[PDB]
């Protein structure tokens, strides 16, 4: 296949979480949630994430309850069996922008914006692909490229023509921690956030892995000593043969 | 000598000790899958109104 | 008389794990058998646990796997352990089979354990294929579709058989639910066959790297091979740890994190890496039925090694030409694997056909010729 | 073809004396440095060709095939690709 | 393959001057690279023995040859498990690599094959 | 302003100058070819995607680490 | 050495008891040590490090 059909391969960026012993940067995760909420969430759902999931990762219990309580969710029917709404709770999932696929496609010139909860695992490249894609819209398509109507040129996307236009521009978000919201900064934060959404066990997993590595290595060393100890009578055996 | 034997039992004992600690960790983490999952634990703390409820 | 010998139940265990007389010179390639038993125990423990949280219905399957990853305590570990151990199982089984081929473990009097071994390998393939479908991601669905459509090649009844396997007219809910039931069952069948091949082996005992009798010099299985097995157990657990904790998705396909969609076809539909050489063999034959036959023959041809090896000597340790041929055979098998996942494009189409010919010609031509000539060189060379 | 302890199926043995010492009396790692360096070198040197020749051949074959395939799907390889299909 | 087969084919080659001129040097190199002599084996120690015919041939070895074969197998097993090679007098020299077993197995097989033929005789 | 704008410009003029030239030459040719009539009824229409990829790959190699250092 | 052998090693019941008690101690101390080391190499990055702002 041509390189265009594959898509350009994203650079390997030095993410804070790259590194056997490295967690996510939680300040970046929190900023990335704010980019998601103010930019991506207009078209993209995050359906696998509940409000409780933010708590003690990016937000306190109170902040997350406040986010949940601002929304309305379907309650159980009332006593006459009529539909009712209730305010959100921490157990609720973050609600998506569209009621169904048909509505999503209608709002996006036929294209369906994927749910972003697993996107960092569902694409080769992970965070690097998300960062490269969001920051990789050239001002002008390479001469000779014919885009289908409603497509935008992006070399990272396979085939080059993506239905999502560029959305991150300097200062579309005002971060609450005073960080300059440049295109690059926002793409980095949201790519970190989405990586966390895909693999929220990441930090715990790598710490447990460190404990396992240490114990298993020591056991490997001791198992070598013990095997050699037990085998030495066999290895050291000597023979004298006197032919009968 | 007793020191000679003691050394080899220190190696055997250490190995037995890490195997005990590793088995305990393995069993505990693994079996915890059977305890209430996060979504189940999220369904407690039911809030109930009282205004609708008549006397008697 | 010691209880371990007197009591019939204890004596069965004793005969296999304790007093079992082993050659004193087994090298580390004799450790893959216990690693395979370890993989089987991990897969049973993790598999039964995943079954407690998984839902086989197509509307819930993919989400039940996300629930395992996200909500079940240590669910991420149990899931990644199960997924990665499936790959480790195939690395160990290829190593165990390669050991057997290099050292002549298929020769008399060990034809029967080898032949039951070939069936174990087929059951492992089926088990792993069905388990991969259970995720119900894009690769799950599309891999099930293309692999199950190979059955359509069976003359006359092939289409009917496919609809019967699917329980409908395409891969859907009925297929997923039956794959769950069979995926749960097949590892128990596999454990029975693994036990059968060991009982069959027990009549001759283990072969050894020199290819000679070990009846002159035996060691108890315990403590010598018990403690030697611990070294490779911990080496295996270190590799396991590096994948499961530090790179849990290295061996997987990102498309399996997209929910199955019968409309959209993924860019490239490939089997899991361990099935790739057989897929390359199938692509090499242009005919559908031809390709299926070749692919099955590539496994069943292992059954003729006892016949086509004409050597008067067991194993390759002392056979320089056989050792070179074996090296080329193994590397060709890896190249077939690589060609199973390239695009059907020049020049890989022809290369795949040449590698397929080499694969079969090892069994049918080269090994019979080389083993004949080496017999003569040993005789003339030592006169 | 295998018996059991006491009747293993060996031809009769006579004339061999075997000797060994207790694991507690021996140094389990005696001569480890010499083994790790010189023994491993000898064993590896004697098997090197049987690994190097097939690995190097099949890697060369792959390298040539993958480079040609890459070139055929460039602009420059348009004509050669047209012929190849 | 049968030892009979191997021995007969080898004899055809050794007869032909041309063939022997090209095969004998190759066979000698093959044996040197094979390296069984470096574990103190004789060529015949390597022949597969788990067969009725071979078990019968081994039972017919003279006691001395039998006791020495047992020692070479045990010694080679100890070199194998130790990852060492023979040195000095343990290395089999080319003149010590005698075909001690070949005559016994050829006699066992001669009878076995004659029995097979005679089981298929047809009175004329 | 976006730190990447300057880093990318610097990498194009500097270590990736040969690739920049090739892309530039390509665009010149393609635009000129599009300008010519009966281009729409041509068999082969050249693009500059290949040259673009070579340039971007080069810029990314010289910039990735630098960019993340200033975020 | 004789004393140590006689008390903790000679009887297997005592040896196993010592191994299990040591495993208990190891498990608790190793947990605490790894937790602190993990927190030092990932300083400023974890929720516990930014929590105070909120
Ligand atoms: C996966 C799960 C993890 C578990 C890992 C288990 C793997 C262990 C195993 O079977 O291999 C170890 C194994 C060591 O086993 P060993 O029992 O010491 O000797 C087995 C060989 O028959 C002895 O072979 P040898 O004595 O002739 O020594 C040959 C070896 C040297 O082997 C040494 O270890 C020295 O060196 C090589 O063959 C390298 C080839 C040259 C490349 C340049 O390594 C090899 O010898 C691999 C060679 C394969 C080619
Ligand atoms: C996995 C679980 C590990 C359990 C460890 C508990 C202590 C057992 C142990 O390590 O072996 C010591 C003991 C004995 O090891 P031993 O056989 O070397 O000790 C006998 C000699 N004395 C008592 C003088 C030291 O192992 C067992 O009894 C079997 C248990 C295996 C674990
Ligand atoms: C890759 C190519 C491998 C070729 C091996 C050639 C022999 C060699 O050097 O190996 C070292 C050793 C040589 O050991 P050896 O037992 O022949 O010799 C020991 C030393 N002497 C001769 C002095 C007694 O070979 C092995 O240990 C071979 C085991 C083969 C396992 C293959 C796994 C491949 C999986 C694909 C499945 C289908
Ligand atoms: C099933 C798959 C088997 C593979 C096991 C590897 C590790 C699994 C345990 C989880 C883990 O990461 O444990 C770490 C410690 O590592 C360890 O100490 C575990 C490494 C030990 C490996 C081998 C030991 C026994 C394995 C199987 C024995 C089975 C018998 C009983 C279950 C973390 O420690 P933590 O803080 O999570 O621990 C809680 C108590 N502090
Ligand atoms: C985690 C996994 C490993 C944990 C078990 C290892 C044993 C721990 C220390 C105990 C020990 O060394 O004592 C011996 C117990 O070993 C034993 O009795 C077992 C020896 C080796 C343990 C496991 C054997 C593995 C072999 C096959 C692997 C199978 C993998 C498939 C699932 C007895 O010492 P002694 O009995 O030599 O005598 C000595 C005099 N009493
Ligand atoms: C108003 C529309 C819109 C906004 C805003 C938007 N997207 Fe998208 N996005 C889409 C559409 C439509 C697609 C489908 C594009 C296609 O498949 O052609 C898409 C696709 C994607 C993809 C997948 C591309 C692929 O490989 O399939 C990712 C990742 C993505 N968006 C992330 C984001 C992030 C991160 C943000 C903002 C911070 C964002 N999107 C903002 C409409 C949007
Ligand atoms: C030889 C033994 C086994 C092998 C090789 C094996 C292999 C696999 C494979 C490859 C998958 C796909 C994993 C993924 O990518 O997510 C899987 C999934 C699964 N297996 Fe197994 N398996 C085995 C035994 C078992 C057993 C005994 C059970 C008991 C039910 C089981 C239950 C499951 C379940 C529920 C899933 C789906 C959830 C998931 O994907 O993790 N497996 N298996
Ligand atoms: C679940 C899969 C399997 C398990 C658990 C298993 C286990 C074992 C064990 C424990 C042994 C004795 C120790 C050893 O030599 O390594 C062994 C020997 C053997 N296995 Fe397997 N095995 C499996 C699959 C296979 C397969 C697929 C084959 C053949 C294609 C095979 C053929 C044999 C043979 C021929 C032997 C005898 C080798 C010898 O000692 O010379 N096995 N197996
Ligand atoms: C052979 C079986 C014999 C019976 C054994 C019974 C075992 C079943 C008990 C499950 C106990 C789980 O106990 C609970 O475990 C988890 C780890 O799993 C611990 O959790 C602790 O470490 C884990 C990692 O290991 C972190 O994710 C967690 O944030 C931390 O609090 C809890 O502190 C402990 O309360
Ligand atoms: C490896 C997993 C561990 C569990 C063991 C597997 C369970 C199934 C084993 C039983 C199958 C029958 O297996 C058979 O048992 C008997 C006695 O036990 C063995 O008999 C052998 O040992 C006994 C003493 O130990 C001797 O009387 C006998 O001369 C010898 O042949 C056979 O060699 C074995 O083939």
């Amino acid at each position: 296949m041509t390189a265009a059909e594959h898509g350009l391969h994203p650079a390997e960026y030095p993410w804070p979480q790259n590194g056997m012993l490295s967690t996510f940067d939680h300040a970046s995760l929190r900023r990335g949630y704010q980019v998601y909420k103010e930019v991506c969430a207009a078209c993209h759902s995050l359906d696998r994430i509940a409000w409780r999931n933010l708590v003690g990762v990016t937000h306190t219990t109170d902040e997350a309850k406040a986010f949940a309580e601002e929304l309305e969710y379907d309650d159980e029917p009332d006593d006459e069996g009529n539909p009712r709404k209730r305010p959100g709770k921490l157990a609720d999932y973050i609600p998506g922008p569209y009621p169904n696929e048909q509505a999503a496609r209608a709002a996006n010139q036929g294209a369906l914006p994927p749910d972003l909860s697993l996107i960092a695992k569902a694409r080769h490249g992970g965070a690097d692909y998300i960062f490269a894609l969001l920051t990789g819209y050239p001002d002008e398509p390479p001469a000779g490229v014919v885009l289908a109507p409603g497509m935008n040129y992006n070399p990272y996307f396979p085939g080059g023509g993506i239905g999502m236009a560029r959305t991150l521009f300097d200062g579309v978000v005002e971060y609450e921690d005073g960080t300059p919201a440049t295109t690059s900064q926002m793409a980095k934060d949201v790519a970190a956030f989405l990586t966390w959404a895909a693999e929220p066990e990441h930090d715990e997993r790598k710490k447990l892995g460190l404990k396992a590595i240490i114990v298993i290595s020591a056991m490997l060393g001791l198992s070598v000593y013990i095997k050699k100890f037990k085998w030495s009578p066999i290895k050291n055996r000597k023979f004298i043969y006197n032919p009968p | 000598t007793d020191a000679n034997r003691l050394f080899s039992y220190f190696m055997i004992g250490s190995f037995g000790m890490l195997s005990a600690a590793g088995a305990k960790a393995t069993v505990q983490d693994f079996l915890s899958n059977m305890s209430a999952s996060a979504d189940v634990l999220a369904m407690a703390k039911v809030e109930v109104k009282l205004g609708a409820i008549p006397l008697g | 008389m010691a209880l371990r010998k007197k009591n019939s139940l204890l004596n069965m265990a004793n005969s296999y794990v304790l007093d079992s007389p082993q050659p004193s010179n087994l090298n580390y390639f004799w450790n893959f058998g216990s690693l395979l038993a370890l993989c089987l125990v991990i897969q049973l423990a993790t598999g039964i646990t995943l079954a407690m949280h998984y839902t086989s219905h197509a509307s819930l399957a993919f989400d039940s796997v996300e629930h395992i990853m996200r909500d079940v305590n240590f669910g991420w570990f149990i899931r990644y352990a199960h997924a990665n151990t499936a790959s480790f199982f195939f690395i160990c089984i290829y190593a165990h089979m390669g050991r057997n081929i290099y050292y002549g473990s298929y020769k008399t009097p060990r034809v029967l354990p080898w032949s039951i071994g070939v069936i174990i390998f087929l059951l492992l393939i089926i088990t792993a294929f069905m388990g991969y479908v259970l995720v119900f991601g894009q690769m799950s669905l599309w891999g099930a579709t293309v692999i199950c459509n190979l059955v359509s090649a069976i003359p006359w009844l092939g289409e009917d058989i496919v609809h019967f396997l699917w329980g409908g007219f395409s891969v859907g809910n009925p297929t997923l639910q039956r794959f769950f039931a069979l995926h749960y069952l097949m590892p128990f069948v596999l454990a029975v066959f693994a036990l059968l091949h060991l009982i069959a082996l027990h009549t001759a005992g283990s072969s050894n790297p020199l290819g000679i009798t070990s009846n002159v010099d035996k060691l108890s299985m315990h403590p010598y091979y018990s403690f030697k097995d611990l070294i490779t157990v911990f080496a295996f657990l270190l590799m396991f740890t590096l994948f499961v904790f530090f790179s849990p998705d290295k061996l997987g396909h990102p498309d399996n994190y997209i929910p199955a969609n019968p409309m959209v076809t993924p860019a490239s539909i490939v089997p899991e890496w361990y099935l790739l050489p057989f897929y390359a063999i199938l692509r090499a034959i242009p005919d559908k039925l031809g390709g299926v036959i070749a692919m099955v023959a590539a496994i069943l041809i292992l059954l003729i090694l006892p016949i086509v090896d004409r050597s008067i000597i067991r194993g390759n340790a002392f056979k320089p030409i056989s050792k070179l041929l074996f090296g080329f055979f193994i590397c060709n098998f890896l190249l077939l694997g690589v060609l199973g996942q390239v695009h059907i494009e020049p020049p890989f189409i022809v290369l795949g056909q040449i590698c397929t010919i080499f694969y079969f010609s090892y069994f049918l031509i080269l090994l019979p010729m080389v083993s004949t000539i080496e017999n003569i060189f040993f005789y003339i060379g030592s006169l | 073809y295998m018996g059991w302890w006491g009747h293993m199926g060996s031809p009769p043995q006579k004339g061999i004396a075997g000797y060994t010492i207790s694991p507690f009396a021996a140094r389990p790692f005696a001569g480890v440095v010499h083994a790790a360096i010189f023994n491993t070198f000898r064993r590896t040197k004697n098997q090197a060709l049987f690994v190097i020749l097939p690995v190097s051949f099949f890697y060369y074959v792959w390298t040539q095939a993958s480079e040609k395939n890459e070139w055929l799907y460039t602009k420059a390889g348009r004509h050669e690709l047209a012929k190849a299909l | 393959a049968s030892i009979t087969s191997v021995v007969k084919t080898s004899e055809l080659i050794l007869k032909s001057p041309l063939l022997s001129k090209i095969v004998v040097p190759l066979a000698k190199t093959y044996v040197k690279f094979s390296g069984y002599r470096q574990l103190g084996f004789k060529m015949n120690d390597l022949i597969i023995e788990e067969t009725p015919n071979m078990q019968l041939a081994l039972r017919r070895l003279p006691p001395t040859e039998s006791y020495d074969r047992v020692y070479r197998l045990i010694r080679a097993t100890q070199f194998s498990l130790s990852h060492k090679l023979a040195t000095g007098n343990d290395i089999t020299k080319p003149e010590e690599d005698d075909h001690y077993l070949i005559p016994y197995i050829l006699d066992v097989e001669a009878e076995a094959f004659e029995k097979d033929a005679l089981d298929n005789l047809e009175v004329v | 302003p976006d730190p990447a704008i300057a880093l990318h410009e610097a990498a194009a003029e500097g270590p990736c100058h040969d690739f920049k030239h090739h892309f530039d030459e390509c665009v010149e040719r393609v635009t000129k070819a599009q300008e010519a009539e009966d281009y729409d009824h041509a068999e082969y229409k050249e693009d500059c995607v290949e040259e673009f990829f070579h340039l971007q790959h080069c810029i990314n190699d010289n910039t990735a680490d630098k960019l993340f250092r200033v975020l | 050495a004789t004393t140590f052998y006689n008390v903790f090693v000679k009887r297997n019941s005592a040896f196993v008891a010592t191994i299990l008690a040591s495993a208990f101690v190891f498990d608790m101390t190793f947990e605490t040590a790894i937790d602190n080391f993990w927190d030092r190499i990932n300083a400023g990055k974890q929720w516990k490090d930014i929590r105070h702002k909120y």
